[PDB]
DNA sequence: TCAAGCTCAAGTACTTAAGCCTGGTCTATACTAGT
DNA sequence: ACTAGTATGAAAGTACTTGAGCTTGA
């Protein structure tokens, strides 16, 4: 629970460590999906 | 030999514009009246001072 | 070490035994794959100043029709190799009537010998490679499939069937690793057979650039 | 033994960083003749 | 005075040039 396991499912909620945690996650995802994109429309056109 | 303008005007335009100098911009935007929610979420913004566009 | 050096000189021997027979040489069978302790009997065991030292094992070598051109194949002594060096393998050459040679060098040529043998390339033709391109025949890789080389008459055969010059093909480089291997100069086409995962087989062809 | 030439390595400088679209606000200042 | 016109930190990589060192020749 320290280092950011979440037991409780989405049904159940989670605690606001868990929560936190969760949001940590999530916003490494939208930093992916955020930096991804003007990277891979420059390499599309390069090749083409 | 006080002349006012350049005292009022140059926090006028720094307000106005945004253009933070005579440097960086940005820093006083339009507030945002969509929503009581959007003016106060507008009012309680920070702003990194790292550029856009990094990969990092 | 004595015994890695006597490996090396084996392994350069056989490498240098199947680029003359892929070259399109007189190979002997039993020289074309020998074996280590078949090596160590025929010269000697111990290259660190004894039998298998250098210049006692400069292969010379026929081609398999036209006989009269040999590249009789040079190992330089030192380390690193100068002009003061190759002028006496030119002097060997001119001896002789022959025009093409191998050099095996063991460190780096001075760039001046390197400008050096250009400096011949129309009265006699020298090719030279270092010890480590040698101690693996690279077109035993899987990676390097089937490189041929053509004759000018198949060349003009394959310009005059796809209607297209020798402009048009793609090339390769002269200082390919694999056509400084066939030793192939300026405007030599070389068909490539590869397998294919989509038609089975196919052949390209490299004019060379 | 010295000088010259050639090659290699290091340092510095130059060119690019998504596609389309909608809104807004704002646009010089200092001076010096020239009355 | 004064007024309007006049005048001016948190890029990365590749290629080219310069300098230094080593080898050869005289």
């Amino acid at each position: 629970e320290s280092r950011g396991f979440v037991e409780n499912s989405y049904l159940a909620g989670l605690t606001p460590t868990e929560f936190f945690f969760h949001a940590m996650g999530g916003r490494e995802g939208l930093i992916d999906t955020a930096v991804k994109t003007a990277e891979t429309g420059y390499i599309q056109r390069r090749l083409i | 030999a006080i002349k006012t303008r350049i005292i009022s005007d140059g926090l006028k335009y720094s307000l106005a514009t945004g253009n933070w100098g005579d440097a960086r911009a940005g820093v006083s935007q339009v507030l945002n009246r969509l929503t009581f929610a959007s003016t106060l979420s507008h009012l309680r913004r920070l702003n990194s001072p790292i550029g856009r566009d990094g990969k990092l | 070490d004595d015994e890695e050096e006597t490996y090396r000189l084996w392994k350069i021997r056989k490498t240098i035994m199947q680029l003359c027979h892929d070259r399109g040489y007189l190979v002997t069978q039993d020289e074309l794959d020998q074996t280590l302790e078949e090596f160590k009997a025929q010269f000697g065991d111990k290259p660190s100043e004894g039998r298998p030292r250098r210049t006692d094992l400069t292969v010379l070598v026929a081609h398999n029709d036209d006989p009269t051109d040999q590249m009789f194949v040079f190992f330089p002594e030192e380390p690193k190799v100068g002009i003061k060096t190759i002028k006496v393998y030119c002097q060997r050459m001119q001896e002789e009537n022959i025009t093409r040679a191998l050099i095996v060098v063991q460190q780096g040529m001075t760039p001046s010998a390197k400008q050096s043998l250009v400096d011949m390339a129309p009265k006699y033709i020298l090719e030279q490679f270092l010890q480590q391109e040698l101690l693996i025949n690279i077109t035993e890789h899987e990676l390097v499939p089937e490189h041929v080389v053509m004759t000018k008459e198949e060349v003009t055969e394959l310009l005059a069937r796809y209607k297209l010059r020798e402009n048009q093909l793609p090339r390769i480089q002269a200082g390919d690793p694999v056509a400084r291997y066939f030793g192939i100069k300026r405007g030599q086409v070389v068909k490539i057979i590869r397998p294919s995962e989509t038609a089975g087989r196919y052949i390209t062809y490299r004019l060379v650039q």
